[PDB]
């Protein structure tokens, strides 16, 4: 490459909606169709949170507070029959969860769910700003239980819900193993209180713990 | 030289960094009604002076509960379970003319700090010791406590670019005093003052203190907090 | 400059254009672009480096014009902090993923 | 007869082909600021005269760096890494009345030339020898150099329909002088003057020179370039 | 504190002694026509800092040719054989508060100096070493060089009554900076810049430097020259 005259004047790509509002795959998972009537491998879960993969988590940690609608579109495949129909049930933060693929919770009227049959365009489900407070908090320097009990750094305001996914087909002659790819996307996003970027690598998906990392890459002397 | 007074507390001062360009203010409903103390609360609460030697790596205080034993504010924390305030923070250094050094006085809202040895948590008495500050460390440490190594202050960020927050430099060459006004940054209008630490006043020496063999071996840093526009929940019936 | 309030000296902050070579001596840095920054008068000197873009850059060297003159009471060795931001307005176009995260 | 002068260089001239109907001009920002030399630079740089015999196939010069050793222009190429100019190019032939011939004086922006034996490249000193011209050849050649056969000038096109570019015919029957103005054709407002060759002045004899046994065995072609509206990057701080 | 800038050279300054009450100016004929560079030339040329100890007797620079290797001024000396300039001369000392001393900063036009052992001359490299200063001596010296003993600076006059010229005292008790403007004193409007030394900036410590066993053993004197209103002869025809 060579250093060219990069002559233009634009910051429309540096706005918050043009920086955060990009769809990224945040959840791959497998789920069967038949066998093991009492099993946990016939449906998916994925509790919705921004701390899924480090690349997007890093961007969410530029800002302390942010509020945004989410508009996820699933991309569902299958391996190994009839034409298959799926169900992607979003439960709100206050909502019952299934324990099995044949639980009664799947029929709850307050849990919205899409019934996507195979071959069509991917299913798209949009979720508004659910949180109790006025913004989602990326960081919470506080304790969930009063008087400095356990569970540091976890507030219940930045709870977004869960996403239970199953086949609606009761059975099949052979085994069908479906794969789902949830494409998370912030929408109509506002952000408050900027924050320095992450320096150290991430350890765990529910905490801010880190190993002490060097500031920058080292050089030989101060003058070279 | 301006001799500020609030209530029954007068300090002697020598430009204000208004945090995020807003001055604190009250929340303005009969279903939930706030109580505005105004009386007391707003006086100056001078913490214990902190000696800054050549080998001091830094300090941090976690508010609002750093004032949990400070008079009527510290006592209204126990009778009301919701509140909010503004906290004007003066930081003098009263060094000499032959001392040299530089401080970063930054407030860092929502400073979620990390444990020293990850895969576990810390016993909640490692973040805060009310009035007294937890110091940083010069290198990495282990044990069930806060990873207090500078260059990764508390949050896993670079300590140099910690200037994005409401800050003020105290260069002993030029100035000695800092003052920051933090207009209650939070996602809910009121929150409990013992669970949640709204911000973390951390003072970090970038350029280390230096002097010769005749001066005093330290420079005492004086911290003074004035809770402004503190309001609480209502205790009366409607 | 984070030194004493009694330390006094001069530093020469030279800037090389993105095509030019670095100055090997103090005189050769004086003949280009520079700012003889007197520490005893002001303690903070501000630059504004243009022509910064990518899609072979400049240099900010610093030289001892004079040594640090210090009275018997103040310490001899001092420190200088540096800062950086966007000068007036900054242009930026094509979003990508950061290299740092793995 | 008009005696043009620019700076400290005067030539003697005897219609101008303005390239692409535009006259060169300046670029008109504090983030990037150009420097306009104006002083010198604009003077006439007369290259070495080129003898045109009966068997000469042609010549080419690659600008802007054909002037890389030509005074202050050639020296500002080394201190500024960005620039642009206009290059008024006079081409006299000062033949006699009994000589006959015809030249194509064309400028050809972005003349990417091909290697003589393909599957390889040429050592970068075959495109240009600063002031002196690389001649074409009458037939095909081999080796790690430019395929300089006329009928396929440099780019693999027909040499007859090379008239699409800013051109001028020099028919010794009628005229002797040519002048072309090339208003800096490029896709970026400024570019480095050593990496990129903005255009390629190539003079190609269509009708060959002819004369009898008494005349001079050659016709010297004189090339003169005046870099107009040259501007560079800024070296000062902002 | 005023931050002067000229071209691409900025210095930081802290009253001007205009030499002989005149500010330099241009000479204002087609038989002889001057060229005014203006561009560059006028920037600040900071010489090498000079350490002033307790035993330093003094220094001298001989201009205009002390700037003979200083950028475009030093290069226009070689292409034009006639010229004139004004030379604003800043002299800082940036000592401490506990140092004491006093300097005579005087310019002395036409300082014809005498040989050390009379009946002979000196080899022309003893008057000047371009950028670096020739020091004086505390007593008499011998050999084919300049009689550089103070009390008889260079010319055989008393060094105390050297105050008749454009001068400035630098008393470290009060001030540290000096600035002198010397409006080209000469008997001919233009003269060659290598034969003739128009003036001799000599800095002479009257009261010697003194300090205690803790301070720095020297005080660096910084000299900065800005050639103003430099104009040269013409190189073009008429």
């Amino acid at each position: 490459q060579t250093r060219h005259v990069v002559n233009f004047h634009s910051r429309s790509e540096s706005t918050i909606e043009n920086f955060m509002g990009r769809a990224a795959c945040v959840f791959m998972d497998q789920y069967k169709i038949n066998g093991e009537e009492t099993s946990t491998d016939r449906f998916a879960v994925w509790t919705i949170n921004i701390r899924e993969m480090a690349q997007l988590r890093r961007k969410c940690e530029m800002f302390t507070y942010m509020r945004f609608d989410i508009e996820m579109t699933m991309v569902i495949t299958s391996c190994q029959m009839p034409v298959l129909t799926h169900q992607i049930m979003y439960v709100p933060p206050g909502g019952p969860i299934p324990a099995k693929v044949d639980g009664y919770e799947w029929q709850t009227s307050t849990n919205p769910s899409v019934f996507w049959t195979e071959g069509n365009a991917p299913p798209r489900i949009s979720i508004p700003f659910i949180s109790v407070g006025n913004a989602y908090s990326s960081f919470y320097d506080g304790w969930s239980h009063f008087t400095q009990d356990g569970t540091y750094g976890y507030t219940t305001l930045n709870a977004m819900g869960k996403l239970y996914i199953r086949h609606v087909n009761r059975s099949s002659p052979h085994q069908i193993t479906s794969t789902i790819r949830v494409y998370f996307k912030p929408k109509h996003i506002k952000a408050w209180v900027p924050r320095p970027p992450r320096l150290c690598p991430y350890i765990n998906k529910r905490d801010v713990n880190f190993v002490v990392t060097e500031i920058t890459d080292s050089r030989t002397s101060i003058t070279d | 030289v301006r001799s500020m007074t609030l209530g029954n507390s007068t300090i002697t001062t020598q430009n204000v960094v208004v945090g995020y360009g807003e001055w604190p203010s009250y929340l303005s409903t009969a279903e939930d009604q706030p109580t505005q103390p105004d009386v007391a609360t707003c006086r100056f609460y001078t913490l214990e002076s902190v000696q800054w030697e050549k080998t001091s790596p830094g300090w941090w205080w976690k508010f609002p509960e750093a004032l949990k034993n400070m008079g009527l504010f510290g006592q209204n924390m126990h009778y009301h379970y919701l509140g909010r305030a503004g906290y004007t923070i003066h930081v003098q250094c009263n060094a000499s003319k032959f001392h040299q050094g530089c401080l970063l006085v930054v407030c860092v809202p929502e400073a979620e700090m990390g444990c020293a040895d990850t895969d576990t948590t810390f016993p909640a008495t490692e973040l805060t010791t009310e009035d007294t500050p937890h110091v940083f460390t010069s290198d990495s440490i282990t044990g069930k406590k806060v990873q207090a190594a500078v260059c990764n202050a508390g949050m896993g960020v670079g300590v140099g670019n910690l200037t994005i927050f409401p800050h003020q430099w105290i260069n002993l060459r030029t100035n000695n005093s800092a003052t920051i006004v933090i207009p209650y940054i939070n996602s809910v209008p009121m929150d409990n003052m013992f669970r949640h630490y709204n911000f973390t006043l951390m003072i970090i020496p970038f350029a280390p203190l230096n002097f010769t063999d005749g001066a005093t071996a330290y420079v005492p840093i004086t911290v003074t907090i004035a809770p402004m526009y503190a309001e609480y929940n209502g205790l009366r019936l409607a | 400059f984070c030194g004493s309030a009694m330390a006094t000296g001069k530093l020469l902050i030279s800037y090389s254009p993105p095509g030019a070579s670095v100055p090997t001596s103090r005189k050769d840095a004086m003949l280009g672009t520079h700012i003889v920054w007197d520490i005893g008068l002001q303690s903070s000197c501000v630059l504004c480096v243009p022509w910064i873009s990518q899609s072979s850059a400049g240099y900010i060297t610093c030289w001892y014009q004079t040594n640090i003159v210090v009275p018997p009471g103040a310490p001899t060795s001092c420190d200088v902090l540096c800062f950086a931001s966007a000068c007036n307005d900054f242009s930026v176009r094509l979003l990508r993923d950061t290299p740092f995260m793995a």
